[PDB]
């Protein structure tokens, strides 16, 4: 009785999945404006496929750069301060 | 990412860019290197910059002995 929120909570992405699509991260920097919102929404609902109208959350992180990492379920599509990480080809050759 | 790019090969021409040489070393990379060589040519060797080496050698005295036979 004690893991009774356990199976709740389990319960509801679990019914989710019936409709749902395990939603996105996009981790930036400040909100931008609405045409910015608008596009990214409407280019990834022809990504899914699925005919299900896709959740979202946006997180702030500003220790990347300039850049932004999108994930949609498990897919995890990469811009960001990485690309200076990947001048060791200066050092390593 | 190109405009990433250029800005890398902005500060690589303003790295060309000098006079003084070492900016960021300063004494402590110059104490190394001029005694890390001075480490190695002691392991080395002692040879001038220009000075070609001429010298000559001393075969052995082919000297001789008696026997009395006939």
């Amino acid at each position: 009785l004690s893991s009774t929120p356990g199976v709740i909570s389990a319960f509801s992405t679990m019914m989710s999945v019936h409709r749902g699509e395990v939603p996105c991260s996009v981790t930036t920097a400040s909100p931008l404006d609405e045409a910015t919102l608008t596009e990214l929404k409407t280019v990834l609902k022809s990504f899914l496929s699925k005919g299900q109208i896709l959740k979202l959350e946006v997180k702030v992180d500003p220790s990347i750069m300039g850049g932004m990492i999108v994930r949609i379920g498990e897919k995890y599509v990469d811009m960001s301060a990485k690309t200076k990480i990947q001048k060791l080809s200066r050092a390593m050759r | 990412v190109q405009k990433l790019f250029v800005d890398k090969i902005r500060e690589y021409r303003t790295k060309r860019q000098t006079s003084g040489g070492p900016v960021d070393a300063g004494p402590e990379y110059q104490q190394d290197l001029d005694r890390e060589l001075f480490k190695l040519k002691q392991m080395y060797g002692k040879a001038d910059m220009n000075t070609f080496p001429n010298f000559t050698f001393e075969d052995p005295k082919f000297e001789a002995v008696e026997k009395p036979q006939s």
